[PDB]
RNA sequence: CCCGGGUAGUCCUGGCUGUAAAGGAUGCGGGCUAGGUGUCGGGCGAGCUUCGAGCUCGCCCGGUGCCGUAGGGAAGCCGUUAA
RNA sequence: AGUGGUGGCCACUAUUAUUGGGCCUAAAGCGGCCGUAGCCGGGCCCGUAAGUCCCUGGCGAAAUCCCACGGCUCAACCGUGGG
């Protein structure tokens, strides 16, 4: 029996885990446009600030 | 509100008009600041900071 | 297993992707199911879960919970109406509950498990009571704890062997969910069937809540999802 | 200012974190015991003397001299006083108390019928019990030594 | 009035990360406060800690990981001997050995776990998970 | 290096806020002039439209979708959708768009650009039912929730609105590599204006 | 109940009675937790000022409403002046 | 080879709330304030070591209770041994 294991994407804001029915979103990083950047439904409503973790670009 | 509270009051390096007598002053005084020689009034302790009437020499931390 | 399959392909022939999700589900460059979850789209189509859990259609892997028979009225009668709430999923970690309104027992169940299919989710698992210990998903990996209107719901991890200790609606709730052993306290008003479900389904969803550093991963043998 | 009226207003003041004296003041550790020995000779109370100091003198604080005297301790204008014979027997804090409750109750005397002064008076009695029962506790006070408003009336 | 600085600390950072800050600064320091700053630190909950000279009575700072589920500071010093260890934590912890304990025992503030195999007891001091 | 003149960027009144702020906002604001407005940092707006730049182009152009309700708001976001081949929708923006498939234009963009916050509550709320980034038009006053590019900006002065999406459709065609320079860009800016009858 | 009269009362001095949907139907002290929004008091920074805080904008403190993120509640609703 | 009715006790009950309840609208904050005992109390250093904790000597009978073995077919019951 194979056990298929995922990984489970991480917030990068907070570095919360993203639970199934979160409204969470990932992107392309804004400044090295590689970096995919998720961002959870908790660090979404109050728009805390997140960083890149390749350039180091700070951006809501 | 920060961290750790600086007070905002600064002393004052002042020299008197009359006499020239130098002197160290507070910036929100409470009484009226009377020079040690000519007597006459520096600062005048209003709500705020004391309204000072010598010429300022030097703002002190 | 493989009717499953065979209802499957039956399915990806006939339905046709309607949502956004279902483009990439009936292409089939998504084949696991926790795909779905772990990026946060949304589901309204019934067609996209059953391509990848087809075990959904078994009447084991489905149960109707209530029928409550509630009544609008007018000045010229009593108008009555079917609230039929009803849980369907496969027994390893992945459950979903509905609510049908209808005016027949029939149309009541269809449109319940439809509403129920849509309401999915990943069900972590574990071992953490103080006696079992074993590494294998057969409980609850902590103890947690699901509000829903007035009902508390706590649920323990157990040992093996020991089976659900839990309210009837709990009962099934779990056993739909692959969970074997668990204690359960429960605050609040359990008469009301809906409020207690919901409350069950609310605390499976915040099982994955807590956060995990992998030691305990390895410590209970947590699954997120399929075993 | 909490303790009756319970309105948490705060006119209260900040002091600078400093450890040392400040480098531009000129007048030496002895040179401040003499001017607060002037000051008090006069008939000024610490708070006030304080006062003058930072006002006109320009001094921050005493306290952020070092005792010549001790070590470990830092100089106080009270300690000062104490230094020469000035210092009071009773601290100025509940003497001031003292007076204002006499005076009142002379108000009170020929207005009997200003219930709210009553109750104030009611009030600040309670302050001076209180810091009478903490002066016995740490003894600056003699112990039989109990505040009456007869004896009051002579101080 | 203010009466226990260690459990206002402890709901303070409970509740600062709740909503999900980053650094986070708690007014009354006490020694006691920072031989609790290591222990969880040495499991790795919090990141940095550090004290800042304030002038009144010391700042503590803490960069925030995001680990902690709840922490909070259990009040009546319940003193508690070894072999019966167990009992309470059913009382503060989700699950097997999730988590941990702070205990004041004879050697100083320190974890829970490393109190077992030490072999000390003490009184609880507070609890995090 | 500005994009843009600075000049002409005052004359199109982006830096002109209302006499409103936010918390969230703080960053942005330049100064409060006597009267009670709120200015904006141009150069913070720069940065932001340059970044913006960078994203739009990289999703495809039947994808995109913009949505406008203010009435200065609706030739601008038209203008900008044609340009770039992305899907306009001005005016009242339908409920159930992107929630409900069972519409005539159940269209589900991988991106949506929002002019106000204020002004179409019901966009955001559908665009997360779905689950998508977001991209709005942030002036003194706007809230920042739920948005994952904030660019700075007057998005009520009509001249402002059309030069915002100029620039924007601009950077598109320059990451895109259909456009090559700033003079290739030959559309002016009152193209995208809201015509005054 | 409406109308016309009318004693105690309602007023002053001394005393008693210790009462009300005396309701914010919310006992009091501290700390923590998005914000917006006006007036009252004090202070400050600017500008206007026939130079009287006389007048306008921002900030800090205290009290005083409304709206409201999260959160709470059976809900009504509360939501930094917290339930 | 039991089975029913009834009465007393525990649980069900977090309807006794230390673990572990509420008091705006459902029973439930006294109209308000002051204040004694009691209870709960700021930071740092030094000492003491009463509480607190670890080790160790004497001691809490038998009977009951947990477990292995053995005896009575087994069991219950009894003993040997450990708790």
């Amino acid at each position: 029996m194979v056990e298929m294991k995922f990984e489970i994407p991480v917030c990068t804001s907070c570095g919360r885990e993203i639970t199934p029915r979160e409204h969470a979103t990932h992107f392309i990083c804004p400044n090295c446009g590689e970096a995919v950047i998720w961002r959870c439904e908790s660090c979404r409503v109050l728009a805390k600030p997140y960083k890149c973790p390749n350039c180091g670009w700070e951006g809501p | 509100k920060p961290i750790i509270p600086m007070p905002r009051s600064r002393f004052l390096r002042v020299k008197c008009i009359d006499c020239g007598n130098e002197q160290i002053v507070f910036s929100h005084p409470a009484t009226k600041v009377r020079c040690l020689i000519c007597g006459a009034t520096l600062v005048e302790p209003t709500g705020g900071k004391g309204i000072v009437k010598a010429k300022i020499l030097e703002v002190l931390e | 297993s493989q009717e499953w399959k065979e209802y499957a392909k039956r399915v990806l022939d006939e339905w046709e992707p309607k949502t956004k999700l279902g483009m990439m589900v009936k292409e089939g460059q998504i084949t696991d199911i926790h795909e779905i979850f772990r990026r946060g789209y949304q589901i309204k189509e019934p067609e996209i879960i059953d391509v990848l859990l087809p075990e959904v259609n078994a009447r084991e892997n489905q149960e109707v919970l209530d029928i409550a028979l509630t009544v609008r009225m007018t000045d010229s009668g009593r108008r009555v109406r079917f609230r039929v709430l009803a849980a369907v999923g496969n027994r390893d970690g992945y459950v979903g509950l509905g609510i049908g309104h209808g005016k027949e027992v029939g149309i009541a169940i269809r449109k319940a498990i439809n509403y129920a299919k849509l309401n999915i989710i990943e069900i972590k698992r574990g071992c953490g009571s103080w006696e079992c210990r074993c590494r294998r998903p057969h409980s609850v990996p902590f103890a947690v704890e699901g509000k829903e209107g007035s009902v508390r719901v706590r649920l323990i991890p157990g040992p093996r062997g020991l089976g659900l200790v839990i309210g009837d609606v709990g009962k099934k709730i779990l056993r739909l969910a692959g969970v074997q052993d668990v204690w359960s306290q429960t605050f609040g008003e359990t008469r009301t069937t809906v409020n207690f479900a919901k409350a069950v389904f609310n605390a499976l969803y915040n099982t994955n809540r807590v956060a995990i550093s992998p030691e305990m991963i390895e410590r209970y043998g947590i699954v997120v999802g399929r075993a | 200012a909490r303790m009756h009226a319970r309105k948490r207003g705060k006119s209260g003041s900040k002091r600078p974190p400093r450890t040392a004296p400040p480098i531009w003041v000129e007048y030496t550790v002895e040179e401040i015991e003499n001017l607060v020995v002037k000051l008090r000779k006069e008939g000024y109370s610490t708070a006030m003397i304080g006062t003058i100091l930072r006002d006109q003198y320009g001094i921050p604080s005493v306290k952020l001299f070092k005792d010549p005297d001790n070590p470990n301790r830092n100089l106080t204008i009270t300690r000062i006083l104490e230094k020469h014979g000035l210092a009071p027997e009773i601290p100025e804090d509940l003497m001031f108390l003292i007076r204002r409750a006499v005076n009142l109750r002379k108000h009170l005397e020929q207005h009997p019928k200003d219930l709210h002064s009553m109750r104030g008076l009611q009030l600040i009695e309670s302050k001076i019990r209180r810091l009478v029962k903490y002066y016995k506790r740490k003894g600056k006070l003699p112990k039989n030594w109990r505040y009456d408003p007869e004896t009051a009336k002579l101080l | 009035t203010l009466l226990d600085p260690l459990a206002n600390a402890l709901s303070h950072i409970t509740n600062s990360e709740r909503v999900g800050k980053r650094e986070v600064y708690i007014k009354p320091a006490s020694k006691l406060i920072g031989e609790v700053l290591r222990v969880m630190q040495k499991y790795g909950y919090i990141g940095e800690f550090e004290f800042i000279d304030d002038g009144r009575a010391g700042v503590y700072r803490v960069q925030l990981l995001g680990r902690i589920n709840k922490a909070g500071a259990i009040k009546p010093r319940f003193p508690v001997k070894v072999s019966e260890f167990e009992k309470w934590e059913k009382r503060f912890l989700p699950a097997f050995e999730f988590g941990i304990l702070i205990v004041s025992t004879s050697q100083g503030v320190m974890s829970h776990k490393e109190a077992i195999e030490k072999g000390i007891g003490g009184r609880l001091i507070a609890y995090v998970y | 290096e500005y994009l843009v003149p600075l000049d002409q960027y005052l004359a199109a009144g982006v830096h002109i806020g209302t006499q409103q702020k936010t918390k969230d906002m703080k960053k942005f604001i330049y100064r409060v002039r006597q009267d009670g407005l709120y200015v904006l940092d141009v150069r913070k707006t720069d940065e932001r439209l340059k970044v913006a730049g960078k994203f739009l182009a990289k999703f495809e152009p039947q994808s995109i979708l913009a949505v406008s309700v203010r009435l200065y708001g609706q030739k601008p976001v038209k203008k900008f959708g044609e340009v770039t081949g992305a899907r306009a929708i001005p005016g009242r923006f339908l409920p159930g768009t992107m929630t409900n498939p069972a519409v005539k234009n159940f269209f589900e963009p991988d991106v949506l650009i929002v002019t106000d916050p204020r002004a179409d509550h019901q966009a955001m709320r559908e665009a997360v039912e779905i689950g998508i980034p977001i991209v709005a038009l942030v002036d003194t006053e706007n809230l920042l929730s739920y948005v994952d590019l904030a660019i700075p900006t007057n998005n009520k002065g009509r001249k402002a609105l059309a030069l915002i999406y100029w620039i924007l459709a601009r950077e598109i065609l320059y990451n895109r590599g259909e456009i090559q320079s700033r003079e290739d860009f030959k559309i002016p800016v009152e193209e995208f204006e809201m015509k005054i009858v």
